[PDB]
């Protein structure tokens, strides 16, 4: 049983080899990646304060 | 008696699927928003450059008539 990656060809329709030129020139899935970091910015942070706040712990 | 810890009634399902929504819409569209604002731009840009020529005409004329 396996699951193995990369294995497809760049389409041939010109639909598709324009959208992929579209991303090449129109840096999109960076801005995407931007979209996502600031989807992370807007959380609130998991941080303790820490001499008032003190970890958790185990018995 | 006993006291393990068992799944206690079975535990749901887990998703483990490559989830991308694919956000956006085609590239001939990007292509279309992209020429369409900047032919905006361009012609908005056009009619205030000659708007700012036809003052600029009438400076010249203030410094032709101010001048003898």
């Amino acid at each position: 049983t396996y699951k193995y990656v990369n294995l497809r060809e760049p389409s041939m329709d010109m639909k598709s080899v324009t959208d992929r030129a579209a991303q090449t020139l129109l840096w999109t899935e960076l801005i995407r990646g931007l979209g996502m970091t600031l989807s992370y910015l807007f959380r609130e942070p998991a941080t303790i304060n820490y001499p008032f706040e003190k970890g958790p712990l185990s018995p | 008696v006993k006291q393990d810890m068992p799944p206690v009634g079975g535990y749901g399902p887990i998703d483990y699927k490559r989830n991308l929504p694919r956000r956006g819409l085609s590239g001939y569209s990007m292509f279309a928003v992209g020429i369409g604002a900047l032919l905006f731009g361009y012609w908005s840009m056009m009619r205030w450059n000659r708007e700012r020529r036809r003052l600029q005409i009438e400076d010249f004329e203030a410094r032709i008539a101010l001048m003898p």
